[PDB]
């Protein structure tokens, strides 16, 4: 998706 | 009246938001020092934590990890910056008319702002914004499920799967309504729910005059690299 660091938060 | 689910999303809320945000500001210790674009560096990092905070109350929203990675991606992106308009309000008083978060260094007022490189143009709608949110007084459980209001919105751009991020909405929407009737007193109750929602589009607004600010300042690399990758990601990108 291109959005490493909110993916990684949001999990 | 109120449902039992509709006052246990409430609470849960309430929960949510006491676990991401701490009144006593202990961590703004941790941010590059404000110097009085002197107030980027600061600023910057006041932002970027916040982007933190407000992801870990979105985790906490009834029915959002019901939504695909995907959309809770693109609903963070497009919101993280109304919900820290939102959220800063605590902070915010009418008396100065400055943020305040319990210490001379970190309270912030307009020149502030503008150190950081945002416009009046931006700023001044923001004022606004605080003052008339302020003047609504709304109960912390009113204030909390607008966030959740603000994040859970199938008109963002990006969004999958519109249909099931209204659903988690309208509950949301439901509880509040219903909250408001039930639960708040005339006359600050009259024209509460439209009033509440008249700031959600005031926030696309501020959203989309930040995004061209932002463009603005990003345009230039020494500029953007004051900013955090965090911030880098959730705007830029
Ligand atoms: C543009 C490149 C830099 C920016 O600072 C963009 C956002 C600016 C314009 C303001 C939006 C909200 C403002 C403030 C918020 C204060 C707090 C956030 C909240 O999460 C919190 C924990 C506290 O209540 C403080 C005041 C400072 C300017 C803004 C960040």
């Amino acid at each position: 998706k291109n959005h490493p660091m909110l993916m990684n938060l949001l999990k | 009246k109120l449902s039992e689910e509709q006052q246990h999303i409430i609470a849960i809320l309430l929960d949510a938001h006491h676990k991401t945000y701490d009144p006593t500001y202990a961590d703004f210790r941790d941010f590059r020092p404000p110097v009085r674009l002197s107030m980027l560096p600061h600023l910057a990092d006041l932002v970027s934590y916040s982007i933190q905070k407000v992801i870990g109350f979105a985790k906490m929203i009834p029915g959002f990890r019901d939504l695909t990675s995907d959309d809770q991606i693109v609903l963070l992106k497009s919101s993280a910056i109304e919900v820290i308009m939102l959220r800063s309000n605590q902070s915010f008083t009418m008396d100065d008319m400055s943020w305040d978060c319990g210490s001379q260094d970190y309270k912030y007022d307009v020149t502030d702002v503008s150190k950081a490189g945002h416009t009046l143009e931006l700023i001044e709608p923001l004022i606004k914004f605080q003052v008339g949110l302020k003047k609504l007084n709304l109960h912390e459980e009113e204030h909390v499920l607008l966030m959740a209001i603000c994040i859970v919105s199938p008109d963002r751009p990006g969004v999958q799967d519109a249909k099931l991020v209204e659903a988690i909405q309208d509950r949301l929407s439901n509880t509040l309504q219903t909250y408001i009737r039930c639960r708040h007193p005339p006359p600050g109750s009259h024209q509460l729910y439209a009033k509440m929602i008249q700031k959600l589009a005031d926030l696309r607004s501020l959203n989309e005059e930040h995004s061209k600010q932002y463009r603005s300042l990003s345009f230039q690399p020494e500029n953007s690299m004051k900013l955090t990758p965090l911030v880098l990601e959730v705007f830029g990108n």
